[PDB]
RNA sequence: CACAUUGCGCCCGCCGGUAUUCCGGCGGGCAUGCCUGUUCGAGCGUCAUUUCAACCAUCAAGCCCUGGGCUUGUGUUGGGGACCCGCGGCUGCUCGCGGGCCCUGAAAAGCAGUGGCGGGCUCGCUGGCGGGUGCCAGCCGUAAAACCC
């Protein structure tokens, strides 16, 4: 009727399924507004972009001089000679 | 109510039942899993596997980010370890199925695009550096999202492995992962144009090359013989740089 | 003195409801397939009083906030009449945690183990020197009478209202 | 000076014996229903 | 044996201890309602010998009734109306 | 200006001058302090004397810490009345009572060489001591030569 | 207010520290370690409040001044002697490759002009070091793990690791990695 | 809820009408006192909270005549008693180091003495040099060194 005693060491030692098992299509309700996907990356974002996308030395210093949340885009295209010289993105977590 | 009973027990000197009540609490710092089961929430939020596949983009971006971030109070260390495991398990599925299609190098990181059952999945993985956390950043909000995504990916991984035929979860070698196997600590057992680009080829990755991105790209697109310096981790086909049977060596040095 | 008392008292705490079941299960399993007398803190007002009357309690600790005070008002005199060292502890709830209850009106120690015989003896001397000598004169005196500034003004005003005429 | 010395001596005595740990209208608080 | 000490104490109702406790408790009951629940007997020895046990199902309600007469005298007692 | 003198005893091992100064300087100001010790060994005799510059501080501190149970020692804080306070009481006060290895010093002094000319006349004094011991051995009935 | 028990407690603590330091001095090289040149990770933990002068200087040289501080040290004869002195205040053992990789990446920092600069790019790796041939963060990991000629330069560059109290988690061998896993 | 009019509120769900918002209907619920328990609280009602713990070698190292033995691993509360000694100073009395006998709760009421080295403080002379210190939780034993940097 009841379990026998076991030492605490043995108790510590002793101690998956398909979610869509019964799945059928359902009609989409009209009250749902799905969030749009973030746009895919372009040619400005590559670490070795074509030289045209690169900005001028003046157009850069104006960009960092301007405070954030006032810029058209949150980045400026930059060219790096190697993957070794590509630094970490400072706004990744943000 | 349970937290109140733990506090009373802790504040009264009886630590034995306080530990007993803790086991009922299912704390993430000990289990490493989400505190509340979200099986029914995920099912009603994604009524079919197709809806789950369409929103894997944000799920993978979170989990690959937190697999590189330090351990916080909202998301403890054992929670991050499960994020590595799920992301590594997911990467193995694309390698076997050759579902990886595109990859892109950007100033924001590395972009991977895959095609699972006809849905395009795009996610961004940060470069392998010391990610910075400054300003007003709240990990409790992100902890809630991590909790949901880990449960979602775990169920997605199970179905994808079952569709192929492999058993889930894959066997994990703690000793090999300790040595630095990373993706190489998984063994995939059964249950009882893509795969030609680098098939009959052999690569050696130098120290200054990103091991995790390169190995994923090569192994998904056909390669079976990849080696690297022993500092990169256990699992290389060969370690000696003087091995004669090495066609390509990837370098990033002046 | 409270901390030193509870340091000895904690080492003789009675087993909890979970611990007692585990010990009972251990012995039952062993027999299915000879002990020394337990030493523990005695609690319960009827229990402790009988121990005092039979001169078995070495040390008695009494709570200071029993809601009907007449339940413990005789205890210090009874302890003194029998020659039992006693002390008054702030908190019946603090005594409760010692015996795994919500509240203990009184706790007692009859006999301790050999490794704590010297510790208990030192605490007996500490209480009777540190506490019983300090109250040898104040236990016979009436308490209260802590009139503040407002109370003193009222009393002086009352006197001056009867200085001239006393209506009776 | 003498008052300052007496206050310091009393403060140490209190700590030695007792330790160092020591709108307007009231409404019925909203509780769980 | 605490209840035997309580029995003797309740016999001396004019003693300094009992008179003091009865004075303060009388004021406290007067600030409360005429009929209100008492969480605990104020005379545990008296309640015990009258049949009170500390089980779930036993309650104490204390009540104050105006004393005096109706020159007519009520044949029942003030305790009966309480 | 009425300095007060405290007599503390039954001290635990470790409640030495620096701790006696540190703890009681919290009550007030300390002028001189001495913990009694042994010359033969650098060990305390578990009592000490503390002089406060303020008499009222010595009264408050002695009342509070009188029967204090510390590491199994019930302390003793008694104020010595200014009458029988010895004029020579704080003499090694505020000075470290360092331990001298008298056994090492006296013992090795027996090793250092020196002209034994006075030692040989001491040998004669040893002989006369032996003669006295020989008298003490007459009742014993013991004979011993050189 | 500081209590009389704490004064006596600290003295008896200092008396025992003076004892073990004297014994460690007289039988120098007490630890029976075979002559090997490998890597050990050292973590500063809570302990005796009043550190004796000799251990105080050792913790200063190793930069283990604050609690939850970690450093990489080669096991030389002097270092093993130094670590034996600071045994009460440190938790130490041999790391594994994953432990070294996680620490230098997730919590990696560097000292540039006496300032704590995070390891966000290899540009500063090859600007401070690099004349020794260390141009990327992986080279720094390689030199730390497979301890080489310029371990000292790699070590001083690495700012002491500021770890975090584990959330429910002597020579510890590989069990220092379990402590690191929780404390990271 | 309402002299009860087949009228009107609040919560959960459903049905039919162009219906996520409108209308109507339907189903399940919403009185008071009290008891037991649950959960959520209030109180210038009372209390605890700056942790008196454990942590030498539960065996190591070296040897010898090969299996037993040997050596090294310095680790002790204080006080008292016309008691019996050994050895050093004291012209001597006596005093020191170490024993044997006896007592005492982790017991207690000035009886402070042995020369230095380095450091701190302080005072003089030309950062340096030369003297003092009841200051050293730093060492040594009478020189001095070490630590220190």
């Amino acid at each position: 009727r009841i379990l026998p005693y076991k030492p605490p060491e043995e108790r510590e030692r002793e101690e998956f399924y398909d979610l869509w098992q019964n799945e059928e299509p359902q009609p989409p309700n009209p009250m749902h507004i799905p969030a749009p996907k973030l746009p895919p990356p372009g040619y400005d974002l590559s670490y070795n972009p074509p030289p045209e996308y690169l900005p001028t030395k003046e157009e850069r210093e104006e960009w960092e001089k301007m405070d954030p949340e006032d810029r058209e885009k949150d980045y400026l295209p930059t060219k790096y000679d190697s993957l070794r010289k590509v630094p970490a993105w400072g706004n990744f977590v943000k | 109510a349970l937290e109140k009973k733990i506090s009373r027990a802790l504040g009264r000197g009886d630590v034995s039942n306080a530990a007993r009540l803790e086991r009922n609490a299912n704390l993430p710092e000990k289990t490493g899993k989400p505190r509340y089961t979200l099986n029914h929430i995920i099912r009603e939020r994604y009524p079919t596997f197709q809806d789950a596949l369409r929103d894997l983009d944000d799920c993978l971006s979170m989990l690959f980010l937190f697999a590189n971030l330090p351990s916080t109070t909202a998301v403890p260390a054992k929670m991050i370890a499960r994020c590595e495991r799920l992301c590594h398990e997911f990467q193995h599925y694309l390698i076997v199925t050759h579902s990886l299609r595109k990859s892109f190098l950007s100033i924001k990181g590395i972009y991977y695009q895959a095609n699972i059952q006809g849905e395009d999945i795009l996610w961004l993985v940060p470069y392998k550096f010391n990610q910075r956390i400054v300003g007003d950043v709240d990990f409790r909000i992100m902890g809630t999202f991590v909790e949901f995504y880990m449960t979602l990916l775990g169920f997605v991984n199970y179905r994808l492995y079952t569709s192929i035929g492999l058993k889930y979860p894959p066997k994990f070698d703690q000793v090999k992962d300790d040595q630095g196997a990373e993706l190489a600590a998984f063994s995939l057992e059964g249950l009882n144009d893509p795969s030609q680009l680098f098939a009959n080829f052999t690569f050696f990755l130098s120290r200054e090359t990103p091991r995790q991105p390169l190995e994923f790209i090569l192994r998904a697109f056909g390669c079976k013989r990849i080696g690297w310096d022993a500092v990169l981790g256990e699992g290389a086909f060969t370690t000696d740089e003087s091995d004669p049977r090495i066609t390509h060596q990837i370098i990033d040095r002046p | 003195l409270a901390a030193q008392a509870f340091k000895l008292l904690n080492k003789y705490r009675p087993e909890t409801k979970q611990e007692k079941k585990e010990r009972l299960l251990r012995e039952a399993t062993a027999i299915k397939e000879v002990s020394k007398k337990p030493y523990t803190v005695k609690y319960g007002l009827n229990h402790v009083v009988g121990l005092i009357e039979n001169k078995k309690a070495s040390l008695v600790l009494i709570a200071n906030d029993v809601d009907p005070i007449e339940l413990v008002v005789f205890l210090p005199a009874l302890c003194r009449k029998m020659g039992i060292p006693y002390a008054i502890i702030k908190g019946k709830a603090r005594l409760g945690t010692l015996v795994h209850k919500k509240t203990a009106a009184v706790v007692a120690i009859t006999e301790v183990r050999s490794e704590d015989k010297n510790e208990l003896a030192k605490l007996i001397s500490a209480v009777k020197e540190g506490y019983l000598e300090k109250v040898e004169d104040t236990r016979k005196r009436w308490g209260g009478g802590i009139m503040g500034f407002k109370a003193q003004k009222r009393e002086e005003k009352r006197k001056k209202s009867l200085e001239t005429a006393i209506k009776v | 000076s003498k008052a300052a010395k007496g206050a310091q001596a009393k403060k140490a005595a209190q700590a030695a014996l007792k330790g160092v740990h020591s709108s307007t209208t009231f409404h019925r608080p909203k509780t769980l229903v | 044996g605490a209840l035997k000490y309580l029995e003797e104490l309740s016999k001396k109702k004019q003693s300094d201890v009992v008179r003091f406790l009865l004075r303060v408790r009388c004021w406290e009951y007067r600030q409360l309602n005429v009929i209100h629940r008492a969480s605990r007997p104020s005379r545990p020895d008296k309640a015990r010998r009258l049949g009170y046990k500390a089980k779930q199902g036993y309650v104490i309600y204390r009540v104050r009734v105006r004393r005096g007469g109706r020159q007519l005298k009520y044949q029942r007692s003030l305790r009966a109306t309480a | 200006s009425q300095p007060g003198v405290m007599y503390i005893a039954r001290l635990p091992h470790g409640f030495y001058e620096h701790e006696l100064r540190g703890y009681f300087s919290q009550f007030g100001e300390i002028t001189r302090l001495r913990v009694v010790r042994n010359k033969k060994t650098g060990a305390s005799r578990h009592r000490a004397f503390i002089e406060f510059a303020d008499a009222e501080v010595a009264d408050i501190a002695a009342r509070t810490m009188d029967k204090y149970l510390l590491f199994g020692h019930i302390l003793t804080c008694k104020i010595v009345p200014p009458a029988q306070v010895h004029p020579d009481l704080f003499k090694g006060a505020n000075r470290r009572f360092k331990v001298v290895p008298w056994n090492k010093m006296a013992g090795r002094q027996l090793e250092r060489p020196l002209s034994e000319s006075q030692w040989q006349v001491k040998v004669a004094k040893e002989e006369q001591r032996r003669a006295a011991r020989a008298e003490k051995l007459k009742e014993m009935g013991y004979e011993f030569e050189a | 207010f500081k209590r009389a028990e704490k004064y006596v407690k600290e003295y008896r603590e200092q008396e025992r520290e003076k004892i073990r330091l004297a014994r460690i001095a007289k039988q120098q090289g007490s630890f029976h370690i075979p002559a090997e040149a490998k890597l050990v990770f050292v973590i500063r933990i809570k302990g005796i409040n009043k550190i004796p002068p000799k251990p105080r200087k050792i913790l200063q040289l190793l930069r283990l001044r604050q609690i939850n501080n970690g450093v990489f040290v080669k096991v030389t004869k002097a270092t093993a002697e130094m670590i034996k002195i600071v045994e009460p205040w440190v938790a130490y053992g041999y790391p594994n490759l994953k432990s070294v990789r996680e620490l230098i990446y997730k919590r990696g920092y560097g000292k540039v002009n006496g300032q704590r600069i995070p390891l966000t790019d290899n540009a500063i790796i090859e600007e401070n070091l690099g004349k020794y041939g260390i141009i990327c963060i992986e080279d720094l990991i390689h030199e730390i793990f497979t301890v080489g000629p310029n371990f000292k330069q790699a070590a001083n560059f690495l700012w002491p690791f500021k770890l975090s109290n584990p959330n429910g988690g002597g020579n510890r061998e590989e069990h220092i990695n379990a402590l690191i896993r929780a404390m990271n």
